[PDB]
């Protein structure tokens, strides 16, 4: 890990903040009308597949691209709370003269964030699964070499997973994934051997939405993983029962036979 | 004998000469000792015997009635006649007693304080000798024919377990791990034996007529599959390369671990090069076995010539390992002989049988 080695590796400090964004009134209205919709009722009765509703809710927390509402074009940043947070963060970090790594599970949301960044004057760079593979390592090299490029738009699946992006300094995971490790690797894209600046990771969750539940699922999965990678004495995940009521909107506010036998009595007494 | 004593005393011959020639003479003179008896405690046939490797004082015995007996083989009485008294017993009233036949019992090598025993109740139980309570139980989905701990492993403490399943279970006594399986056999594994020479070499014999040598460290299957003919009948290996023409229900490495003895229900015993599994073509004649379970047979140690003591029906046939010449057949049992075990300090043999007896064979004079 980068705690038994970090002192021996001269890595800069690391932060892992988790921001609990707030749904906007219109985003909240869409989410409330979808949880109250009949389709969710069919899901909860076992009539229809849970996946459809889960994906719809994830889209709603990402941005209301379900119902596309001038300055009212598709994917306008002010309609989503997470994009309000991202706009504020990019503003502060740009004036702090820093380079950001903006991740997203979804290609559609990445397109929305690209249109948003170009609505700003920020210079960006994008790499999702559609960008030709032959150009991906040049892109990474470009981002790492010249610092005029400010943000790097990445899908967590292609932009995570082994690529070195130490030219980035800030990384925000725009949307959680059911799989914890997708986001672990996405955040570890920055704080690597070669990072000369302090890194802080921001994870954006819409408070009281499906995203907080996905966060709970992946905390539970991470605890199950830590039980068998770092120690077997893990604290039980108690924050929830992790049930199928994640369709509810709850907006806040030689051993000598004696060491051997002793080990056996230990194991069996448990 | 006086020539040997004079040659030892005067330095002409190395003392090893007298030791080995005399041990051989004692083995050839092996005979049913009515001057020694073993206390009858088993209500059923004795399937397995195991003399402890260190000090060779105590013997384990597993019966068909599920009892385990722990005998003292030292003549603590001043008489020339003595009965090997039963020190302990996992009896019908012991809460950990095996519910069915004990098919194997083995002392922990390197120490007398723990011993392990496997049964047809689908358990391999680890016992602490002193408290005589189970320290561990390895439950299996299928009844155990034979288990074996490496006589040599100062590093690992794996138990190779062969059941009616086609896979060989490796159970780590150090933190209890019964997940490792050696797959590649196709029928019940009737015998398993770790190499006495190599820490991680395991020989496994199965009812599908095949004997395989494994390197349990290795991640790429069995090292060798023993073949009767060594290539005369060669086929793309899907069914050929059988050690025997029936079930192979007995395995025994020679003392030095450079050769492997297999006995199968083709009424044959074969001698194989344990490094490349090549048949040495030692004849051995006909070895009558029709045992439907693992057949425990032993070799001699520290003699001028090595011997193999194989159960031959109701007798114990003694053969020279490296020439095949049957030394003799020790006949003192009343039913089929299941197991024999060799006390290497005094060239004594103990053999159990289905007639609920354990007979000592000691050299005459
Ligand atoms: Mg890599």
């Amino acid at each position: 890990m980068k705690s038994d080695v970090k002192m021996s590796l001269s890595l800069p400090d690391k932060n892992e903040q988790v921001l609990f964004c707030r749904l906007t009134d219109e985003q909240h209205k869409v989410y409330q009308n979808f949880v109250d919709s009949k389709e969710v009722y069919r899901i909860l009765n076992g009539e229809m597949q849970i996946f459809s509703g889960l994906i719809a809710l994830r889209k709603i927390c990402n941005h209301p691209d379900l119902f596309s509402g001038e300055e009212d074009q598709f994917g306008y940043w002010k309609r989503s709370g997470k994009m309000i947070v991202v706009e504020s963060l990019l503003k502060i970090w740009h004036k702090q003269g820093q380079r950001v790594l903006l991740f997203s599970q979804s290609r559609q949301m990445l397109d929305i964030l690209e249109v948003f960044l170009r609505a700003q004057k920020y210079t960006y760079l994008k790499m999702d699964g559609t960008t030709t593979i032959a150009s991906r390592q040049p892109l990474i090299t470009r981002y790492n070499e010249d610092t005029s490029i400010f943000v790097f738009l990445l899908t967590t699946r292609v932009g995570g997973l082994g690529v070195n992006l130490t030219g980035a300094n800030r990384v925000v995971i725009y949307d959680p994934d059911w799989n914890p490790s997708t986001d672990t690797q996405a955040r570890e894209r920055a704080w690597r051997i070669g990072q000369k600046k302090q890194v802080t990771v921001y994870r954006l969750l819409t408070a009281g939405t499906i995203e907080e539940k996905i966060y709970h699922r992946q905390i539970f999965k991470q605890f199950l993983t830590n039980r068998v990678l770092k120690d077997p004495k893990q604290r039980r995940f108690f924050k929830s029962n992790d049930l199928y009521e994640l369709f509810t909107l709850t907006s806040p506010d030689p051993l000598a036979s004696s060491s051997l036998l002793a080990k056996m009595r230990a194991r069996n007494h448990l | 004998m006086l020539g040997f004593l004079s040659a030892r005393q005067t330095g002409l011959e190395d003392p090893l000469r007298l030791r080995r020639a005399e041990s051989t003479r004692r083995v050839l003179g092996l005979e049913l000792n009515k001057d020694r008896d073993v206390e009858r405690i088993h209500g059923g046939g004795i399937n397995t015997l195991d003399i402890e490797p260190v000090e060779g004082r105590y013997m384990l015995s597993g019966g068909s009635d599920g009892v385990i007996v722990l005998y003292d083989l030292e003549n603590s009485s001043r008489q020339s006649y003595y009965t090997c008294k039963a020190v302990c017993s996992i009896g019908r009233d012991h809460p950990d007693v095996h519910r069915y036949s004990v098919e194997t019992v083995q002392w922990y090598p390197h120490d007398t304080g723990m011993f392990t025993s496997s049964s047809f109740d689908k358990t391999l139980k680890v016992w602490d000798t002193n408290t005589l309570q189970t320290a561990d139980v390895f439950n299996f989905e299928e009844t155990v024919y034979s288990h074996h701990m490496s006589p040599v492993s100062t590093k690992h403490c794996l138990v190779a377990v062969g059941t009616r399943g086609p896979k060989v279970q490796l159970c780590d006594l150090k933190s209890g791990s019964c997940s490792h399986i050696l797959q590649g056999h196709r029928q019940e594994i009737l015998a398993v034996s770790w190499s006495p020479r190599y820490d991680y070499i395991l020989a496994t014999a199965s009812a599908d007529s095949r004997v395989k040598l494994w390197d349990v460290r290795r991640a790429s299957g069995c090292l060798i599959t023993l073949d009767q003919h060594n290539g005369k009948k060669s086929q793309a290996v899907e069914s050929a390369n059988t050690a025997h023409n029936g079930k192979v229900n007995g395995l025994c490495f020679t003392s030095d671990g450079l050769h492997l003895l297999t006995v199968g229900t083709d009424n044959r015993m074969r001698l194989w090069n344990s490094s490349n599994g090549e048949n040495t073509l030692v004849n051995y004649g006909k070895v009558c076995n029709n045992s439907k379970k693992g057949l425990k047979f032993t070799v001699s140690c520290g003699c001028s010539s090595e011997f193999v003591f194989v159960p031959y029906g109701s007798t114990i046939a003694v053969y020279t390992v490296y020439s095949g010449e049957q030394i003799t057949m020790l006949k003192g049992h009343y039913k089929t002989v299941d197991c024999c075990v060799f006390q290497s300090n005094f060239q004594e043999l103990y053999s159990g049988s289905r007639d609920c007896n354990i007979l000592a064979w000691v050299p005459s004079l």
